[PDB]
């Protein structure tokens, strides 16, 4: 399976 | 505590890289002790609750660094290395793992050395590194910017420089996870990365190694912002193999995957130069290229796009049957 999505957050 | 004492002792015990030069019995005994110790701590940190305390963090990171951060030969002790990878992975994935404490030890230098290991010739190692960095990225918000830049630097050095890399595919797979979770309006640095980095990756002759991952990143970009499809397709047609080669099948595969997620208003913007290329592929001397291009007609969504624009597309595909 693919890698779980990483939700972008304010940096 | 008391269990904490023993845990730290075993972690530090796995920081001793010994080698009995002329005593095979003592060497096997020593290697087994470390293998057993690693296996114990893997099972321990996995199934036991509230065992990761604050003093544990600098010990785990250190043990990983001493064992993994080495120099790659242009391995054989993989049974130990895999255990270290698995242990450190259980460490990050643990519910008791607190990034607030760990970010003191898992810093930029750690991330940098971790990235340098991606050049390993061992597929198994790159797979562990792919999973690890993906976890670090998601758990450490303050490292995400540094990670993207360093990955960017590796690609630039892979494309325009000359530095060969063995982990381009694994790195692209990580980015695919990042792209899929982008914010509602894409930032400029992301669009630049697509146009200035991801697209020129199609130029490299070793494209065959990482092409499936590269295609996924391009598609996921277009599912976020459909506005970017015109410079993508046109660049894809620019980097298209002028010399009729079986490498065309890869471009054809990527192109159909793009068409499966394309918008109608965006389709008409590049349909003419696309199908002119597609027409060349059907007329190809190589059967495999023609077979792949002809399979486009089976795609039901493409047919609807063609039927809506048959007045412009059909004369291109069948010149002796239709005109303008």
């Amino acid at each position: 399976p693919l890698l779980s999505p990483i939700p972008e957050l304010p940096e | 505590a008391d269990q904490e004492k023993l845990f730290i002792q075993k972690l530090r015990q796995c920081c001793v890289l010994f080698d009995f030069v002329s005593d095979p019995l003592s060497d096997l005994k020593w290697k087994e002790v470390k293998r057993a110790a690693l296996s114990e701590m893997v099972e321990y940190i996995t199934h036991n609750r509230n065992v990761i305390t604050e003093p544990i963090y600098p010990e785990v990171v250190h043990m990983f660094a001493v064992n993994m951060f080495r120099t790659l030969p242009p391995e054989a002790a993989w049974p130990h290395l895999q255990l270290v990878y698995e242990f450190f992975l259980r460490f990050l994935e643990s519910p008791d793992f607190q990034p607030n404490i760990a970010k003191k030890y898992i810093d930029q230098k750690f991330v940098l050395q971790l990235l340098e290991l991606f050049d390993s010739e061992d597929p198994r190692e790159r797979d562990f590194l792919k999973t690890t960095l993906h976890r670090i990225y998601g758990k450490f918000l303050g490292l995400r910017a540094y990670i993207r830049k360093q990955i960017n630097n590796i690609f630039y050095r892979f494309i325009y420089e000359t530095e060969h890399h063995n982990g381009i595919a694994e790195l692209l797979e990580i980015l695919g996870s990042i792209i899929n979770g982008f914010a509602l309006p894409l930032k400029e640095e992301h669009k630049i990365f697509l146009l200035k980095v991801l697209l020129p990756l199609h130029k490299v002759k070793s494209l065959s190694v990482y092409h499936p991952q590269l295609a996924y990143c391009v598609v996921q970009f277009l599912e976020k912002d459909s506005t970017l499809t015109e410079p993508v397709v046109m660049a894809l047609l620019k980097y298209w193999p002028k010399t009729h080669s079986p490498k065309e099948v890869m471009f054809l595969n990527e192109l159909e995957e793009i068409l499966d997620v394309i918008e109608p208003s965006e389709f008409v913007k590049i349909m003419e130069p696309l199908f002119r290329q597609l027409a060349k592929c059907v007329s190809s001397p190589h059967f495999q290229v023609a077979e792949r291009a002809l399979y486009y007609w089976n795609n039901e969504y493409i047919m609807s796009l063609i039927s809506d624009n048959a007045a412009k597309i059909l004369p291109i595909m069948f010149p002796s049957l239709y005109r303008n």
